[PDB]
RNA sequence: UUUUCUACAUAAGAAUAUCCACCACACGAAAGUUUUUAUGAAACUAAAAACCAAAGGAGGAUUUAGCAGUAAAUCAAGAA
């Protein structure tokens, strides 16, 4: 592992628009969480019954 | 930049370069030839055969040809015919 | 009329769960974060604990929409096995054939 | 059984095919064979035309395989043939010229011999009469007897070893002792024979 | 096939023999186990000579001891015969009365060590007494004459109550490292560095043979009680042994070998030097002579069969036909290690 | 012991129930105690490590299944 490697990583991610600064496996769930459609909102759920 | 980061094996500042340098150091010290230049050494056709052979061995990888080039270059380099 | 009372109950839990969806989402975000202070997270904890729990997602139960049966439903048709088979065997379900191989 | 009764067995021996010209009824027979447009089975993967194939060794190989391991059984057998081989070389070089003429160095001949010698002549079947089961003397067909020998060798060198002892070794010992008839396997064959001799009267009971 | 001693060119694919005392003398260390079987079976130690063995030996004939240490490499497919083509060299130049430093499998160092001892004398290096002691005990019987001759110029401390001061024969050092086993490794490294120091003199003609060099820079199985894996760096034995391949010195010759069989973390099929050694290995290994080792050619093959028939080791009836030859040829792809096994049960 | 481990795909290296005071180890912990993590509003749920290592040493009467790519062993996927 190098610093050049690290800076390239940062560069790439901040380019493609993914996570910027180093973050826990835990906290990433927040990203995943807004990045989705919350389960209760899915048309396949709330509109279940005619 | 780190030199392990590269996509090529550049002969410049290589470890193979240092190793040959020491090799020809001991080769001159054994032959009682007092001529010492990194210029003189690095210039020779032999060190060039090794440039090409090791650059091709790192970048192309393991091959029959490539080790025949390694064979010949180290052959002439170490005086084995 | 929905076919059962159980259905009414779960219809309502669907409507609830659509209602509060974003409160839930937003609050839970802080709650699931290791970056924030714990202090925030305790209060937020009390906050999702606050909102009506008939409005929580896991309290929802897929049923057979026609027949109301709580288990045996096939997700794709939202039907109980009995009803599904019943349809598929008059041939009223498209593209479903009795499988041989 | 994905073969209908229409599919007859392959005959895999090459010596048969290369040299037909001196045999009339067999010429007639294999003519009938392929001319019949006979659907014939894809030859098995275990059966090969290898000059080195001994069917007896194959059977004994199989009967040693637990689960689906051909690899492992093959290896254990290989190591047994090997083990006997080297053990007999060791007996050879440490011996006197006379015994050098005596000793069998072929692990294969040693194997066919140690099995010929372990096979029982008669065996028992239970007969129900008047409420009691009598064990009665039955003459046996060869293949059943072969099976009994092999089964016995395998069961014997499976069961009674001390756990630090590998299979191929013990198996080799039992093979070489059964060669000289002094081995436990033959004790078993003999207890068969004795049990048959004690019950010989009851050989009336058997009706077939 | 006819022979006298190791070095002859026209004798390619002929049977060289050695004695049992020659064998206990030259290989106190391991001989390849399959071949130890061959020998204990046939009462006769027998071998054939190959084109790479010839090549290597002729390079060893032209050697200049004024020149820096020269590296050689034997590479090839699994069971392709590259460890015995090391021993050819071994007993040749041991009959030429040289110093023979032979490590049969480096891999036994890197893997399966019951006792990992911690030594901070060397700043976090681990010593492996089990291996050290065995290696020394073989090395004793290896070269006896040379052991009383070598006079080490150093001061060395085994214990607070134990020391040896300069002017001592080397055999003393060795056997004193064997007697007290806990420090055996330290004594191994010491013997090593002083061996390389004394190689400057004309008394030392050093053949350093390490089979399974890949072990040196490879990734290691052994682990600390924290479950943390330990580098090849962290091993006293290895750290000291890399120093012996370094080409810094005169009078020596290093023949090396890249194994697949004993290795760790490498795939089964990789016989190529750069793979087995990897970047660190290849790089730290400097120009060397890459000697390919391959299958028996037809002549060597019918030679091997000749030899096996000669010993009546083929006990199958039909083994004598051209049929048997074609079978064993096709099943083995005429590979030395494969044919060995095909004959064992035949 | 046709076993167990690591490498690894199917040629390897080591371990191997008794020495003996091992600084216990051979198989066998799926069970428990602890810590995490997954889910979830709610852990009582699942998984993973660390520890611990027990009964078990091939099982009475009697019984189940299988006729070939089957039995047996091994691996992976889906439904909810
Ligand atoms: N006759 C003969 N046999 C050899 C020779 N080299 C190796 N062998 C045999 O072939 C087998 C394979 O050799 P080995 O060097 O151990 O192969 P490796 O596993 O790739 O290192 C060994 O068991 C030897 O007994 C040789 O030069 N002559
Ligand atoms: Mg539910
Ligand atoms: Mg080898
Ligand atoms: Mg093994
Ligand atoms: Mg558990
Ligand atoms: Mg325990
Ligand atoms: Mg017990
Ligand atoms: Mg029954
Ligand atoms: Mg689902």
């Amino acid at each position: 592992l190098s610093e050049y490697a690290v800076r390239m990583s940062r560069l790439s991610a901040r380019l493609f628009g993914e996570v910027a600064r180093p973050t826990d496996s835990k906290s990433m769930k927040v990203v995943k969480l807004f990045s989705e459609q919350p389960l209760a909102k899915r048309k396949e759920t709330y509109d279940w019954y005619p | 930049k780190t030199e392990a980061d590269m996509e090529e094996y550049i002969w410049e500042n290589s470890t193979s370069e240092k190793n040959i340098l020491e090799t020809l150091l001991q080769i001159k010290a054994a032959e009682k030839n007092l001529e010492l230049s990194k210029e003189e050494l690095l210039g020779t056709k032999e060190v060039e055969d090794y440039r090409k052979s090791v650059v091709s061995l790192k970048n192309e990888g393991d091959n029959e040809n490539t080790l025949s080039q390694y064979k010949e270059s180290v052959k002439r380099l170490l005086n084995l015919a | 009329y929905y076919v059962d009372w159980k259905m009414l109950r779960d219809v309502k839990r669907r409507k609830m769960a659509y209602e509060y969806a974003d409160e839930r989402l937003r609050i839970n975000s802080l709650r699931k974060n290791t970056i924030l202070p714990k202090d925030l997270q305790e209060v937020a904890d009390e906050e999702i604990a606050s909102l009506p729990r008939d409005s929580c997602p896991v309290r929802i139960r897929n049923r057979c929409v026609m027949t109301s049966r709580p288990r045996g439903v096939k997700r794709r048709w939202r039907l109980s096995r009995i009803v599904f088979r019943h349809l598929a065997d008059h041939g009223q379900l498209s593209g479903v054939q009795r499988a041989m191989w | 059984s994905r073969y209908g009764p229409e599919y007859k067995d392959p005959q895999i021996d090459k010596e048969y095919y290369r040299k037909p010209l001196a045999e009339q009824t067999e010429e007639e027979k294999y003519e009938r064979d392929f001319k019949k447009t006979q659907l014939i089975k894809a030859a098995p993967a275990t059966k090969t035309s290898s000059v080195f194939e001994d069917p007896v060794i194959s059977k004994f190989t199989n009967m040693m395989m637990k689960g689906g391991n051909k690899v492992l059984a093959r290896s254990l057998m290989t190591q047994t043939l090997e083990a006997v081989k080297r053990k007999q070389f060791a007996k050879y070089h440490a011996a006197s010229a006379e015994e050098q003429a005596t000793i069998e160095r072929n692990p294969y001949t040693i194997f066919h011999q140690a099995l010929k010698n372990c096979e029982p002549v008669i065996g028992l079947v239970p007969i129900l009469k008047g409420g009691h089961f009598y064990q009665v003397p039955v003459p046996l067909a060869d293949r059943r007897r072969r099976f009994l020998a092999m089964k016995w060798m395998i069961a014997e060198c499976r069961e009674k070893k001390h756990r630090r002892v590998l299979m191929p070794e013990k198996l080799s010992q039992e093979l070489l002792e059964a060669f000289h008839n002094q081995g436990p396997v033959i004790k078993r064959k003999h207890d068969m024979h004795k049990m048959a001799e004690a019950n010989r009267a009851l050989a009336h009971y058997r009706w077939w | 096939x006819x022979x006298x001693x190791x070095x002859x060119x026209x004798x390619x694919x002929x049977x060289x023999x050695x004695s049992l005392q020659e064998l206990k003398t030259v290989f106190p260390h391991g001989l390849p186990p399959r071949f130890a079987m061959q020998v204990k079976t046939f009462n006769e130690a027998c071998l054939m000579v190959r084109k790479p063995a010839l090549e290597l030996l002729h390079y060893l004939k032209n050697t200049n001891f004024a020149h820096p240490a020269v590296r050689y490499v034997l590479y090839g497919e699994k069971g392709t015969g590259k460890t015995l083509s090391l021993c050819h060299i071994l007993h040749f130049c041991a009959k030429q009365n040289w110093l023979i430093l032979h490590i049969p499998d480096a891999h036994i160092w890197v893997k399966n060590c019951r006792d990992l001892l911690q030594s901070n004398y060397n700043k976090q290096r681990f010593d492996q007494p089990l291996e050290a002691s065995t290696w020394l005990k073989n090395f004793k019987t290896a070269n006896e004459h040379f052991l009383s001759q070598i006079k080490v110029q150093e001061k060395y401390v085994w214990n607070k109550r134990e020391s040896t001061e300069k002017g001592r024969p080397l055999g003393e050092v060795v056997e004193q490292g064997i007697m007290r086993v806990r420090n055996a490794t330290d004594a191994v490294g010491i013997v090593l560095k002083e061996l390389k120091r004394q190689s400057s003199l004309g008394i030392f003609h050093l053949l350093v043979a390490v089979d399974g060099v890949n072990a040196l820079w490879g990734r290691t199985t052994l682990k600390r009680e924290d479950k943390s894996p330990i580098a090849p760096e962290e091993l006293a034995l290895i750290h000291n042994l890399r120093k012996m391949v370094k080409n810094d010195w005169q009078g020596g010759a290093i023949v090396l070998t890249v194994s697949q069989t004993g290795s760790l973390f490498k795939p089964r099929n990789a016989y190529l030097p750069q793979e087995l050694l990897g970047k660190e290995g290849f790089d730290a290994l400097d120009p060397f002579i890459p000697i390919l080792v391959s299958n028996y050619n037809p002549k060597e093959f019918e030679s091997c069969i000749q030899y096996y028939l000669e010993n009546n080791w083929l006990q199958h009836e039909k083994a004598h036909t051209e049929e048997g030859k074609k079978e064993l040829l096709f099943l083995s792809n005429r590979n030395p290690g494969q044919l060995e096994r095909l004959c064992a049960y035949l």
